């Protein structure tokens, strides 16, 4: 089918079904058209929609057909696409022939009618006027060369060239007034055309050449045109040097003209020649030198495509294949771009594409091999790969190189200035490239600077418009005041350096930092001398500038006011957006970019009366395939993505967008991943290209932006195609902010008045802290002086300043509701709010520090305040709180003080309240009242997690959701636990998400907020995806690309702290609104009070040592914080220290006080020092650190509790053991080596059988493996070097203890869904069988960190929710409920059965870590044992227990004068067998 | 396997790649400006082992530049002369020789300005219908 | 290891070698208006960037050399790099020749920065119009085309001229007797090779190199007169590789001279 009319050919299996099928449906053809023909958008027909009658540009413009031709009579597509194509392009040859009779009357004439010309142009195509001024000149010089074949005669290219004169006089005449756009585009091609018709035969005149075979002529580009010709094809024959190309003759439509710089008429004859020659060329050079432009501009004056593929580091094949067949078949020209940045695999394939598509073209001088089909390539096919510095090896022979190294800006600034109608062109562009020399050069480099070519046409553009503006003015003045109109009596007059200064002003003042405009303006003065322009301000604009602050209570000014850069900012915006389709507001968060652009938007609505929406999308958040379409592998259907479809919703123009000015806004960071499709629509096409092979014009009110806060990874290519507005952060001040943040308070009320009266009081008292140089002013620079857990950013800490006072407003209204009688008064209101305030900026400004910063911000704030403060000689501030009557008090009143039932001693649930507990809950309510999430960043342990789920649980109509963050976490993660917990209906407002059940508030609580890695591009998806709801209340949904409002959902968050490893820090973008609290390692007296609560619970079921309870509580605190303080980190990675010890070691002690009924106080001492010495000093390396730990142990031992007997509590073989007697209870160890040296000899008759020495470090490490496999949640890190029996010893106990070993059999494709289904089958093995499980784990099965995530979190909370999900939870829920009938439990709730599960798993589950020596938070969850190496004595005994059968006796052996002793207890006088141990 | 240096070497390489029915065509003169062009390809050639000096850089004056001006001659001279056997050396078209090879062949890998303009001088000097007399310098002080 | 022993040396070597420090030159609002000072005070700015990176980069590897410090990864790839003799990437900032080692780098950077010490220490003690009469090495600069462009806006804006009007005038005269006009601005360290000019005219010779004593840059009126067929155009490269094209000067050849020979010969003017 194919084979025949081949052009049709370049669509893909996609489009040729939908041709097929829809075949009589020639109204869903158009995209076909718009995808194979040039400047075609739609063919046109008449209301039958039977016969074409014409066909129309993407533009506007259309051309007719002198005989259209009828569908009816020829049904098969391909006839009729076949007949539709011949006589596009025999009327297009038609046209051309009259044009060029038309032009020939209007040449060889002295002056020339500006109304026919206009006319004529109007008449015809932009395309087919410059062809036809292209032909009449290189006619009329022909004939002239031909007059003068004679020699040394009179000279008629004088004659030609005054013509030429003339006619760009009339030009530059005809374009100063108001013209249509598309008139204006071809007075504009005409122009540049003429100027380079001019050059040229100037450049003939000074070589006096004087024959029409001479090279010098017949190196310039000739169109020779027949019309006598029978063919319309070889009517129109372009010839330039010896090379003959024939006219495509396609419908180009209209596009921008390529100026003729010298190194672009190079390229032309380059590019001519090795065409000629049957191999194309390769224009390499550096960046932004048109070479692509070189490539399009001779492609268009033949009449083909060119196809510029982008080849960016994501690139395609099939669609690349198709788009190459497809190109081969039809013959239009193909072009690379930035071929070099390729893959090498992927360069390596293209490279034999090409080659094969080149080897054809050769042979043609026809069918090729291509994805296993034969093409037909036409033999006026060319190819062409631009470079970057070279061509692949199998490419150097078969294409021509070119050095496209500059271009000629200076011309190409003087002919575009000569095509706006400017006058004394050539001084204004040989001031003006220089310029941006200059400002590319002298100024500071930034990343979102540009002063390329690019850039330089955008200006000229704008000087254009600018001018065509102040003369439409003039005019308009000259009508009011007087009735004398000229066009050319206001041109002569015009300044126009001034002009130029305003549009370079106005394109590039808006782009330049702080210090760089007076940089800028000296660069002018240095080019433009004496000359200076004034901004003209604009007083409407102004005016309702300043009407949408008040109602939006942003503050407003002019100059040098408060607001008044931030007020020319937005001017600034104003303008980008009138000489912009493409804006860029790039600034630090906290400057206002989104609040500027909404106001301007605001603004201009009220202003022109055309009402404005926005549509903000973050690309960051949606993947790419998402954002921009779906095309489906195998169905090939088509689903339009985010941006496209609102796109298409602009363009259908449903209830009238189009008269609306729609701004699409991409707030969220850019990367070079996804920006590269829309780089085809920043640029001057304008034009939404889709991977179904649509395109969609872009429309003139649609603008887009990227508010970025960042440049650094965006390419240069993105750069220079869009206008860039620069926000730096003073043009926020903050007395701005606070000016912002006391309107809304005064305006608005926080419940949706009685409590707007107390807004009004508040806001009343604390103004004079608020203003300049006031206390909150100075305490807010002070702070940013001081070190933060987490980077510090001054909106973030006012946001969470302001949200906490709403709360102090709050709680006075609940004051004056709960004392109707008595409402509050204004004195104690004051001082209330006074005090408030300060305790805010205490907690506010350093609440995400350590205790010593916030001492320190509390001197400092006591110092520089006149409020009252407490006279606590040292407790500071912050410990402090202000009651609702306005005093004073510290928070240990409000600490009570909790007895915690025995059986609940240390366990998950329970939470006893401390000062920090306290604090923490108080704030943490205060920010959730308010809804903005928070983190909570602190320290590995700390209770971070349980404080926020105690005071989750504590508010009743809050439910909790806990997600666990890994480090591959995907928005997909958020969104199926929105599935699964909330819902989607319908509104009048729009479609809203909110949870299942009424009246119930989620919060979404992040374990590790975190952990996600960032992508290459710096940016984590879940944060900014969480960001987005947060800022905007909501996100898109993505299966049908709808705004999802969320009702009843707020988020929450957890973490460590960024410096620790595996971390990494959040977005500033995103801590903007999140206020971080840092929850350090509770102090002495907070671990006191608690862990004196569980000894209380814990010791009263023996009552004889009830009394003992606080000296043995301070003595653990004691000991424990020389612990912490002494074994940092420093000296080893995993000498790390939290509460999670001191509450491992009150269960011990609980765990082996249970048995026992009764219990002298010198066995608990002993009991207590066995803990201590499991807990903080196996852990250790060097001996002298252990003995330093039983020294210090002895000491607290003695200091605490001084009526005890050293010996008898202390005993040194401080050894205990349930494997002799019942309960758990000391042995002597001699007992304990027979005992097991019978269990090994049982191990090795029943499990895998293998000699095994008894050492003494054996018999220590396997009771310490027996004490924790004993203990609920025991949790092994044995370390230790390989061999050293880590795993054997772990196999041993397990086998001897009866819980059934487990290992993981690890391969190269163990990936993680294998991870996660054995988790699982153990954690059913676990749980739902009350079977214990020794999961032995060693550092060589770890794959990936996430394994890590998953065993951190399982040994943190007990279990992991991710692995049991739907069916899988169904199938656990089956076995749980099973389970508890056989053992005697009736539990029917979901919540229940689970709850029992994880209390069986925690029970009965033992993990044992083996690494050779590390994330510090897997250490705290283990009890750290230090295997290291066998000693010398170890060795030793190895040696002489293993070499006991052979018989080295010889008495013949006498010992040395000096032996060896390395042996530290070798006997006095070796005989032989110690000896060769030895 | 490298080739061997040489203004003399590179120029036997030359014409013993060229075959021998191209050379000798009907214009007499086609044999003598293939001489010349493969001079000047040796020169350029030999002048690229002095990188620093003789150039700029490095460039990539390969012997499909030779076939690409070997096929320039071959249509101007074509083109120039129909089936002559002799033709003036005046007649013959020099100044589209010395464009063609200074701005598409040996001219398109040369970016450097002053390469180019060292292209054009050598150009300038070698194809010229001055080359033809007998007294022709192909180099000036030698030795 | 021997090896690192060595490394030790050498470092200590070149951190004797190197200066110690560079000082910022004082900003001032009419300073901030000369060109001259604005293009000087980003060379120190960026040479003393250089200098205190080079200078705790030698500090940390002789840290490492003792045995106090451990190798990070950029200590690691920094060390690596010394041993296999080769530059550093995060050393060089500026146009480097290619094939130059570490020990010729040390040495150039050495006189990069005694010269920029000397230019601080002359604006210090006087100010822009001090400034002006610098005689520069280009070759010594980090950007010498931005100091080309430096000296044409001083002379447009002393003058009240647009820059695009201006042209540039060589003249090479002995350092000692030399005329500091007050559109010229002393140049030293030029070569020039293949030719030898005297009396600013040039000549061919067979000398590999000719030591230019002081090149004068000259910014005068655009006069619009074609270049007599005696003059050439002389790139001036940044080094001996020729892979940087600075600017053009344009000489006058003795009599009986051809330009094509000039041309054909390589004839160029070298910074280094
Ligand atoms: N003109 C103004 N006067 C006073 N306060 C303002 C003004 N404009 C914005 N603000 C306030 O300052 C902050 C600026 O917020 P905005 O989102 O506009 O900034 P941004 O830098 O664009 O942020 P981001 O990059 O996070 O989107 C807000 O708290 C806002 O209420
Ligand atoms: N208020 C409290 N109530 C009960 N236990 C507490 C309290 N404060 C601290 N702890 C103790 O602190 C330790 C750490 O608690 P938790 O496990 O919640 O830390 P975390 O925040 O999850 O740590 P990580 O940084 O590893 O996420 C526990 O052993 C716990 O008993
Ligand atoms: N001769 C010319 N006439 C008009 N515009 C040109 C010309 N040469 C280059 N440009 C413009 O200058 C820029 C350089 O083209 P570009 O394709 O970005 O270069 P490169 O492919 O080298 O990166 C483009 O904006 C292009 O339109
Ligand atoms: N106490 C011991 N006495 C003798 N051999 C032992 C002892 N412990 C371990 N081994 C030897 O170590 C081997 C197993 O080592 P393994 O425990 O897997 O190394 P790792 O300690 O790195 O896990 C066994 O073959 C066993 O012979
Ligand atoms: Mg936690």
């Amino acid at each position: 089918e194919r084979s025949s009319f081949p052009r049709f050919y370049f669509v893909g299996d996609e489009d040729l079904l939908e041709i097929i099928g829809n075949s009589k449906n020639v109204a869903k053809l158009q995209k076909h058209f718009k995808k194979m023909f040039a400047g075609v958008s739609s063919i046109i027909l008449n209301e039958d929609n039977s016969v074409v009658l014409g066909i129309s540009s993407r533009e506007g413009e259309e051309v007719m057909f002198k005989t259209p031709v009828s569908i009816t009579e020829h049904p098969k597509i391909n006839e009729w696409l076949t007949l539709v194509e011949k006589e596009m392009r025999v009327t297009l040859a038609k046209l051309l022939a009259e044009s060029v009779t038309e032009v020939e009357i209007f040449g060889k004439a002295t002056s020339i009618d500006p109304n026919t010309y206009i006319t004529w142009i109007d008449k015809y195509q932009a395309q087919l006027v410059v062809l036809s001024a292209q032909i009449a000149w290189s006619e009329n010089v022909e004939t002239a060369l031909s007059s003068m074949g004679g020699g040394g005669d009179a000279a008629p290219l004088h004659s030609v060239l005054s013509n030429v004169e003339v006619t760009l006089n009339v030009l530059a005449d005809s374009v100063l007034m108001e013209q249509p756009p598309l008139r204006r585009r071809k007075l504009e091609h005409l122009i540049t055309e003429l100027v380079h018709q001019r050059d040229v035969t100037r450049s003939l005149i000074k070589s006096k050449i004087d024959n029409a075979k001479s090279f010098e002529w017949l190196s310039q580009m000739r169109f020779y045109f027949d019309p006598k010709q029978t063919d319309v094809l070889q009517q129109l024959s372009i010839q330039m040097a010896n090379a003959k190309f024939n006219y495509g003759f396609e419908y180009l439509g209209v596009q921008d003209k390529l100026v003729q710089t010298p190194l672009t008429d190079r390229c032309y004859l380059t590019m001519t020649q090795a065409l000629e020659a049957r191999l194309g060329g390769s224009p390499f050079g550096p960046a932004g030198t048109g070479k692509t432009e070189s490539v399009k501009a001779l492609g268009h004056q033949l009449g083909r495509f060119v196809l510029v593929f982008n080849c960016d580091e994501t690139f395609d094949f099939q669609a690349m294949g198709r788009i190459f067949v497809g190109l081969c078949q039809v013959g239009a020209w193909g072009c690379f771009d930035e071929f070099n940045r390729l893959e090498e695999r992927m360069l390596s394939a293209v490279s034999q594409q090409v080659q094969c598509i080149q080897e054809a073209l050769r042979e043609h001088s026809i069918t090729c091999e291509l994805l296993n089909k034969q093409v037909k390539v036409s033999p006026d096919m060319a190819i062409f790969i631009t470079m970057n510095p070279n061509l692949p090896d199998n490419l150097k022979k078969l294409f021509r190189s070119l050095a496209m190294t500059k271009p000629d800006r200076q011309l190409i600034a003087q002919v575009m200035l000569y095509s706006q109608g400017f006058r004394t062109a050539e001084v204004l562009a040989n001031k003006i490239v220089p310029f941006f020399k200059l400002c590319d050069e002298q100024l500071s480099s930034q990343s979102h600077y540009d002063f390329g070519l690019r850039a330089l046409k955008s200006v000229l553009v704008s000087a254009g418009n600018v001018k065509r503006e102040r003369i439409q003015k003039i005019k308009r003045e000259k009508e009011e005041r007087g009735e004398a109109v000229d066009e050319g009596e206001i041109a002569e007059n015009l300044p126009e350096q001034e002009i130029l200064i305003q549009s370079v002003c106005e394109t590039m003042v808006p782009k330049l930092v702080a210090e760089d405009i007076p940089l800028l303006f000296s660069l002018l003065s240095d080019v433009f001398p004496g000359v200076q322009y004034h901004r003209g301000e604009m007083t409407a604009l102004r005016e309702e500038l300043k009407k949408v602050c008040q109602e939006m209570y942003l503050t407003y000014g002019d100059g040098e006011e408060v607001g008044g850069m931030w007020v020319e900012k937005v001017l600034q915006l104003y303008q980008i957006t009138q000489i912009n389709h493409g804006l860029m507001m790039v600034g630090p968060s906290g400057s206002g970019k989104s609040m500027a652009w909404r106001v301007l938007l605001k603004a201009l609505e009220r202003l022109e009366g055309v009402e404005g929406v926005a549509h903000i999308i973050d690309p960051k958040a949606i993947s790419k395939d998402h954002l921009y379409g779906t095309l489906d592998p195998n169905t090939r259907e088509w689903t339009d993505g985010l941006f496209t479809h609102v796109l298409r919703k602009i363009i259908d123009s449903v209830r009238g967008e189009l008269q609306k000015r729609q701004w699409i806004v991409f707030d969220g960071d850019v990367d070079p991943e996804w920006v590269e499709n829309l780089n085809s629509v920043l640029d001057d096409n304008k034009l939404l290209t889709l991977p179904n092979g649509e395109r969609l014009s872009l429309p003139p009110n649609v603008r887009i932006m990227f508010e970025v806060q960042d440049l650094k990874y965006a390419t240069l290519a993105t750069v220079s195609r869009c206008g860039m507005v620069w926000f730096s952060e003073d043009v926020l001040s903050t007395d701005m902010i606070f000016n912002n943040f006391l309107a809304r308070l005064r305006s608005i009320p926080l419940d949706e008045s009685p409590m707007l009266q107390i807004q009004r009081d508040a806001a009343t008292i604390m103004q004079p802290y608020f203003t300049s140089n006031g206390l909150v002013t100075k305490a807010l620079e002070h702070a940013f002086q001081l070190e933060h857990i987490m980077d510090l950013t001054r909106l973030r800490c006012l946001g969470s300043l302001f949200s906490m006072l709403h709360q102090a407003c709050r709680n006075v209204a609940q004051y004056n509701a709960n004392h109707p009688d008595f409402p509050m008064q204004i004195e104690q209101l004051e001082r209330y709010i006074q005090r408030y305030l300060v305790y805010a900026i205490l907690w506010s400004l350093s609440g995400d520090s350590r205790l010593k910063m916030r001492a320190e911000l509390g001197e400092y704030i006591r110092r520089i305040t006149t409020v009252p403060l407490p006279t606590a000689p040292n407790i500071p501030i912050i410990d402090y709180e202000v009651s609702i009557s306005g005093e004073w008090s510290p928070w240990q009143a409000k600490v009570p003080q909790i007895e915690v039932e025995t059986h609940k001693v240390a366990a998950p649930d329970v939470v006893v309240p401390t000062l920090d507990t306290v604090r923490h809950e108080a704030l943490l309510y205060t920010w959730l009242a308010e809804h903005k999430p928070l983190v909570l960043c602190g320290p590995p342990g700390s209770g971070k997690t349980m404080t926020l789920f105690s005071a989750l649980r504590a508010l009743p109509d809050m439910e909790v959701v806990g997600l666990n963050f890994s480090s591959a976490t995907t928005p997909e993660l958020l969104l199926k636990t929105f599935d699964h917990y909330c819902e989607y209906r319908r509104t009048p407002n729009g479609v809203v998400l909110a949870p299942v059940q009424l009246g119930k508030w989620l919060v979404l609580f992040c374990d590790e907020i975190n952990l996600p890695d960032m992508d290459k591009y710096g940016t984590q998806r879940v944060i900014s995806f969480i960001r987005q709801m947060v800022e905007h209340g909501g996100f898109y949904r993505t299966s049908d690309q709808t705004w999802v409002k969320l009702e009843r959902i707020q988020f929450v968050g957890a973490c460590n702290p960024p410096t620790d490893p595996g971390r990494k820090p959040l977005s500033h973008r995103f801590l903007r609104h999140v206020p971080v609290v840092y929850v350090d390692y509770p102090g002495p007296a907070s671990l006191t009070q608690i862990y004196g609560t569980f000894n209380r619970a814990m010791l009263r079921l023996i009552p004889s040592l009830r009394t003992y309870a606080e000296p043995l509580t301070a003595a653990m605190v004691e000991f424990y914080t020389m612990s912490q303080e002494r074994f940092t980190q420093d000296t080893q990675p995993h000498y790390i220290y939290s509460p999670r010890e001191m509450t491992r070691w009150v269960r011990g002690i609980f765990e082996a006080l249970r048995p026992l009924e009764t219990l002298p106080v010198e066995g608990l001492i002993r009991i207590w020092a066995h803990e201590a010495l499991r807990l903080f000093q196996d852990r250790l390396v060097e001996d002298e650190e252990r003995r330093w730990t039983d020294e210090n142990i002895d000491t607290v031992a003695l200091k605490h509790f001084p009526n005890i007997d050293r010996e008898k509590a202390m005993s040194r073989p401080i050894l205990y053991s349930n494997w002799l007697s019942k309960d758990y209870i000391p042995v002597d160890q001699e007992e304990l080596r027979d005992y097991v040296k019978a269990r090994l000899k049982v191990f090795y008759e029943e499990e895998l059988d293998v000699p095994l020495v008894l050492f003494n470090e054996v018999l220590d490490h396997v009771l310490r493996i027996d004490r924790i496999f004993r203990q609920p949640q025991g949790h092994l890190l044995l370390i230790g070097v390989s061999g050293a029996g880590k795993t054997t010893l772990s196999r041993f106990v397990a086998w001897m203890n009866g819980l059934s070993v487990y290992q993981i059999k690890v391969h190269r494709k163990y990936t993680g869904e294998d991870f996660d289904e054995d988790l699982r089958t153990v954690l059913r093995r676990s749980g739902c069988k009350n079977e214990k499980i020794a999961f032995i784990m060693d550092e060589s099965n770890v794959l990936d960190s996430g394994f890590l995530e998953r065993m951190n979190t399982l040994l943190a909370n007990g279990e992991v929710p991710g692995l049991f999900e739907g069916d899988e939870y169904a199938t656990l829920m089956t076995q749980c409920k099973e389970g508890a009938q056989k053992e005697g439990l009736m539990l029917d709730s979901h919540e229940e059965l689970y709850k029992w599960f994880t209390s069986q798993v925690i029970r009965n589950l033992h993990v044992v870590f083996t690494m050779n020596p590390t994330s510090p938070a897997l250490f705290n969850r283990c009890v750290l044992n230090w295997f290291g190496d066998w000693s010398t004595e170890a060795l030793y005994q190895v040696g002489k227990e293993f070499t006991s059968k052979m018989d080295l006796e010889k008495p013949n052996y006498i010992v040395p004068d000096y032996m060896p002793v390395v042996y530290d207890k070798l006997p006095q006088p070796p005989s032989h067998r110690e000896a060769i141990v030895n | 396997f490298e080739p061997p240096p040489g203004v003399k070497a590179n120029m036997l390489r030359t014409f013993s790649s060229i075959p021998v029915s191209r050379i000798c065509k009907s214009p007499n003169e086609r044999a003598r400006l293939y001489f010349l062009l493969a001079w000047f390809h040796a020169i350029i050639q030999e002048r690229l082992r002095y990188a620093p000096l003789g150039w700029s850089k490095k460039y990539e004056f390969g012997e499909s530049d030779l076939r690409s001006a070997c096929d320039t001659v071959d249509t101007w001279l074509d083109d120039t002369a129909k089936g002559r056997q002799n033709i003036s050396p005046d007649k013959i078209p020099w100044s589209a020789l010395k464009t063609l090879m200074a701005q598409s062949i040996y001219g398109g890998r040369v970016d450097n300005e002053f390469d180019q303009r060292l292209l054009n001088t050598f150009l300038e000097r070698l194809f010229t219908t001055r080359s033809f007399d007998s007294e022709f310098k192909l180099a000036c002080k030698v030795d | 290891p021997a090896w690192m022993r060595t490394l030790h040396t050498t470092a200590s070597n070149w951190l004797h070698l190197i200066p110690q420090t560079l000082s910022h030159l004082k900003r001032t609002v009419e300073n901030i208006k000369d060109p001259l000072f604005r293009f000087f005070e980003r060379e120190v700015k960026m040479g003393a960037k250089l200098l205190q990176d080079v200078r705790q980069d030698l500090a940390d590897v002789v840290q490492v050399c003792e045995g106090k410090k451990k190798q990070t990864n950029y200590l690691r790839t920094l060390i690596n790099e010394l041993v296999k003799g080769i530059l550093p990437r995060s050393w060089s900032h500026y146009t480097v020749p290619a094939g130059m080692t570490v020990i010729q780098w040390v040495s150039d950077f050495s006189e990069r920065i005694k010269q920029l010490q000397n230019i601080s220490l002359a604006a210090a003690s006087g100010g822009a119009k001090e400034l002006k009469n610098i005689h520069v090495c280009l070759g010594g600069l980090f950007v010498p085309e931005a100091y080309i462009t430096a000296t044409r806006q001083y002379v447009a804006q002393a003058n009240s001229w647009s820059l695009e009007e201006l042209c540039l005038e060589v003249n090479v005269t002995t350092s000692q007797g030399a005329t500091l006009d007050a559109c010229s601005f002393g140049v030293t360290g030029l070569k020039l090779q293949g030719a030898t000019c005297n009396n600013n005219k040039l000549s061919l010779s067979n000398a590999i190199s000719t030591a230019l004593p002081l090149t004068q840059l000259r910014w005068v009126k655009q006069t619009n007169t074609e270049k007599k067929a005696s003059v050439v155009t002389l790139p001036v490269y940044l080094n001996f590789t020729r892979a940087d094209l600075i600017f053009t000067v344009d000489f006058e050849i003795a009599t009986k001279e051809d330009p094509r020979s000039f041309y054909e010969r390589g004839v160029a003017v070298l910074c280094t």
